[PDB]
RNA sequence: UUAGGCGGCCACAGCGGUGGGGUUGCCUCCCGUACCCAUCCCGAACACGGAAGAUAAGCCCACCAGCGUUCCGGGGAGUACUGGAGUGCGCGAGCCUCUGGGAAACCCGGUUCGCCGCCACC
RNA sequence: AGUGCAAGAGCAAAAGAUAGCUUGACAGUGUUCUUCCCAACGAGGAACGCUGACGCGAAAGCGUGGUCUAGCGAACCAAUU
RNA sequence: CCUGUCAAACUCCAAACUUACAGACGCCGUUUGACGCGGGGAUUCCGGUGCGCGGGGUA
């Protein structure tokens, strides 16, 4: 199914899984990526910044995330740098899969609310930016155009 | 200062758990004084269901009812240290506890304007070893 | 002391602001009011901010439309320095605006009518989709912005 | 509401912020009150009697006379009159 | 204490001094209060109404203030209470207060106690209060009988110095007439 | 208020901690069970009777801010959100301008270790 | 925590626990709110009185069933006081 | 200790705003009698749209 029907957060914030049984497991592998062992103690640091309010289905996370650090094999399996996707798919998904009568969905999914200008993403390396190109991979797989922001970085 | 902090016994308690009584007799004789039963809470598998329930009696006695118990009762135990209460207290043996504590007590003990002991003037373990132990025994 | 002027028609504004407009004694569109600058009266007017001119106007300003447009409580009758000397408190015209802009009396205090019904802003105002900041003629005015609508609607 | 009984959507007005939990001062509750004293009507959730229906919290109506200890307020809903009988417990004076 | 949520009791809780559920039931008779009030060497009693900024008292009497009438004997025992109700009663009277409710605070009901005797004294002294008789001492333990008594198996003074070796509940008559006639403030 | 009783507001008063105070007078602890009364067992408590001793508790007084709380300055922030208006922008989601209101978290610095009423009293 | 049972709310010298005692889960008749916001409408419900008789308590007082909001039924006909 | 996120059926907080009563101005009423009271006669109980706020639904 298309992001279409999910991607706009005009719903009702719907994540109390007290009164919701029945949600789908989330695909997304990891949060935390690299030397997780090591803390953000690196020169440079690149995040991935949503434009526009959107819903992210743990779908596009898992796929946006997988082709980024599965990039960032440029810099080798145990490589010096440290992934963080600091989203988490809260919001619970429906479908009305009887016509429109008895139509309140059935789970199906979860997706995250992102706002526009929180960062969805963040890396650390060392003048050694691939992950400026992890990146235009990975807001290559999520609804919104996005903006890939350095901070920590003034060896330009 | 002194006088009115140091140690002295409040109240020994004689009692013997059994699980269902006959005990009281010697509880009485024992101690001088009639024994109370003991119910217990909540239903468990050692046929221990019943709520309001005799099991076991104790008895608490005060001044020389409490002396001339322990001038026997404390013989016939050995141990010290360790089996001592943060708050001076000790437990041995059918068990016979002994509360420790100084002078103005009653404050947390009365009705009106009550209230609880100062850290200060509670009683350390130490400071209890040594009342009892500076009477007729040895610590550890 | 404030000019309010009415800019926009009654259809489709909120019922609770037309009765504003009409407790200013406000019934038509370019229909004009002098309003004390109260607390109570400060509400109202902000209340009526989108579909009025208002600003305090000058001297000068208020004298020609008082002279041009003020009327009796009731008739004809043209109220001009005669008038306002023969009826009022004051000797004529300079002398009631003066006492209107330092809010001592009032138009009907002095048994004017509490409206001045102006006519069209001759050569058009700045348009009532816009506020003045924004190159419209909607909300309060400057002194010089104020008596320039006034004149123009003498 | 998916119910119409006295305390449907009162969760939150019935309900004390968790400080002001717990018997409230008898001050209040034995406050006296003379016809034509103007009371406002607030419901204490930490007092059960002398209650009045919910749906008049934030009222402020008319004292006139009482009845036992409970005092009978007047008080127009919309616009219709009608008469309140409640508690000092659950009065303040106005002003 | 602990947190934004903590529920600290009021004041007077936390002091263990005032019983609010019982305070309410005493208001509700819209009634003076007649406090009767104790200490391990005097007894108090107090007659107070309700008030805007807390409580008001119109009436007191304190078991110290008694000598000033003729007292020579201790203060805190049963004729001494009983007196020191009649004193406050009077006092009471005085002020113009015809009838009140009997507050014996944290005190227990317990039968010919010092606060019904406190209860006694200012019934006599005219104050209209609600009581039951039958909880009350039966007078001579009022007058001091038990002490006197008690001092019978003597051996040794009851009474450190103080007056009498063998006590009068006699003396107690001695006040409790005084009281009921004339004398500065009462 | 050189120590008390009854309260109002019910943490600005809570939690924790330091120092000081009783020669006759007050509160206590304290001493003690013939009585009224009392412990499903204990004068522990409750109740009654009393001063040999003590200021160590409590309590009263002076003070500390580490925690909790109340209020204030500056910053966050005129941000977030929002009542009224718009032939302003945007494929749209949505955004912007004018007008009237206006926060929360958090940081830094102050404040707060109760206030007040009635009665009694070297 | 507990308070019979949903959910939300109330409650600590208690509305909870224990003990003891008691039958107010009483008869009569109302006021008011609710049912039905506003705004007419029955049964039912609740709050708050009074009259009478009682229970407990030293007493103020508390008890018009269970802390609060669910647990309810017209006319005709029968049986019953 | 450090570090990453959330809530229609969460709340240590907390608006704008809505709302009871009162005073003030305004407007209105006392020959156009308001507010209110009593009675006669209805029609009406398929609605729709824009904007704001929504709940459901891929729409
Ligand atoms: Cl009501
Ligand atoms: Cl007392
Ligand atoms: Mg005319
Ligand atoms: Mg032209
Ligand atoms: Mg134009
Ligand atoms: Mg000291
Ligand atoms: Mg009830
Ligand atoms: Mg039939
Ligand atoms: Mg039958
Ligand atoms: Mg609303
Ligand atoms: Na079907
Ligand atoms: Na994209
Ligand atoms: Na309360
Ligand atoms: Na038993
Ligand atoms: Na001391
Ligand atoms: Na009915």
């Amino acid at each position: 199914k298309p992001g279409a029907m999910y991607r706009n957060s005009s719903k009702p914030a719907y994540t109390r899984r007290e009164y919701i049984s029945g949600i789908p497991g989330k695909k997304i592998a990891q949060f935390d990526m690299g030397n997780n062992g090591a803390g953000p103690t690196y020169p440079a640091q690149v995040e991935l910044v949503v434009e526009k309010p959107v819903q992210i289905r743990h779908n596009a996370l898992e796929a946006a995330r997988v082709a980024a650090n599965r990039y960032v094999q440029n810099s080798g399996a145990a490589a010096n740098y440290k992934f963080r996707i600091r989203k988490f798919p809260f919001h619970v998904i429906r479908e009305n899969k009887d016509g429109m009568r008895a139509p309140f969905g059935k789970p199906v999914g979860t997706a995250a609310r992102v706002h526009g200008a929180n960062h969805i993403f963040i890396a650390w390396v060392n003048p050694d930016p691939n992950v400026e190109e992890a990146w235009r991979r990975a807001k290559m797989k999520v609804t919104p155009t996005i903006n890939i922001d350095s901070s920590p970085a003034g060896n330009a | 200062f002194h006088e009115m902090r140091e140690p002295r016994i409040e109240k020994v308690v004689v009692h013997m758990g059994i699980g269902h009584a006959n005990a009281e007799d010697i509880l009485g004789e024992i101690t001088g004084q009639m024994p109370v039963r003991t119910k217990a809470k909540r239903t468990v598998g050692e046929f221990d269901i019943r709520e309001g329930d005799p099991i076991g009696a104790k008895v608490t006695l005060r001044d020389e009812m409490a002396e001339e118990f322990l001038q026997t009762a404390l013989p016939l135990a050995e141990l010290a240290t360790s089996q001592f209460d943060d708050t001076g207290n000790f437990s041995f043996g059918l068990d016979v506890t002994v509360n420790l504590v100084r002078p103005g007590y009653r404050v947390a003990k009365r009705d009106k304007a009550s209230r609880s002991i100062p850290t200060k003037h509670r009683l350390n373990p130490a400071d209890a070893v040594a009342f009892i132990e500076s009477t007729y025994d040895v610590e550890v | 002391m404030h000019a309010l002027v009415q800019l926009r028609g009654e259809v489709n504004m909120h019922t609770d602001i037309q009765d504003t407009l009409e407790m200013l004694n406000i019934h038509h569109v370019n229909h004009c009011t002098l309003v004390p600058e109260t607390d109570a009266y400060r509400g109202m007017v902000a209340k009526v901010n989108d579909f009025v001119a208002f600003g305090e106007p000058s001297q000068e300003t208020l004298e020609t439309v008082l002279a041009t447009r003020a009327e009796p409580l009731e008739g004809d009758a043209d109220v001009d320095d005669e008038w306002v000397a023969e009826h009022t408190d004051y000797d004529d015209i300079s002398g009631l605006a003066f006492a209107l802009l330092s809010e001592e009396t009032t138009l009907r205090e002095q048994g004017l009518s509490p409206t001045l019904r102006l006519h069209p802003p001759r050569g058009g105002h700045d348009g009532v989709k816009h506020p003045v900041k924004e190159g419209g003629q909607l909300g309060k005015h400057d002194t010089e912005g104020i008596d320039d609508l006034l004149e123009a609607m003498r | 509401p998916s119910s119409n009984g006295p305390l449907e959507g009162t969760r939150g007005k019935l309900k004390n912020k968790p400080r002001d939990r717990g018997t409230s001062p008898p001050q209040r509750a034995v406050e006296e009150f003379d016809d034509g004293e103007k009371v406002h009507l607030k419901i204490d959730p930490s007092v059960p009697n002398g209650r009045f229906h919910p749906r008049f919290d934030g009222q402020t109506g008319t004292v006139e006379g009482k009845q036992g200890d409970a005092y009978k307020v007047d008080i127009v809903d919309g616009g219709k009159e009608k008469t309140i009988i409640v508690t000092a417990a659950h009065l303040r004076r106005q002003e | 204490a602990t947190g934004p949520r903590y529920k600290v009791p009021m004041r007077r809780r936390r002091e263990a001094r005032t019983d609010y559920h019982q305070r309410l039931r005493l208001l509700k008779s819209g009634k003076p209060r007649l406090v009767a009030r104790k200490s391990n060497k005097h007894v108090r009693a107090q007659l107070v109404t309700l008030g805007p900024n807390g409580d008001d008292t119109l009436a007191s009497a304190h078991s110290s203030d008694l000598a000033e009438y003729g007292w020579e004997a201790p203060t805190g025992n049963m004729p001494s209470a009983y007196l020191t109700g009649l004193l406050a009663g009077l006092r009471a009277q005085e002020a113009g207060v015809e009838e009140a409710v009997l507050d014996i605070g944290l005190n227990s009901p317990t039968p010919g106690s010092k606060v019904f005797a406190i209860q006694e004294g200012a019934i006599d002294a005219g104050l209209d209060i609600p009581h039951n008789d039958d909880v009350l001492a039966d007078w001579q333990r009022t007058r001091g009988a038990h002490i006197a008594e008690y001092d019978e198996q003597l051996e040794e003074p009851l009474y450190s110095g103080d007056f009498d070796a063998a006590d009068l509940p006699e003396h107690f008559d001695e006040l409790r007439e005084t009281l009921l006639d004339g004398d500065i403030e009462l």
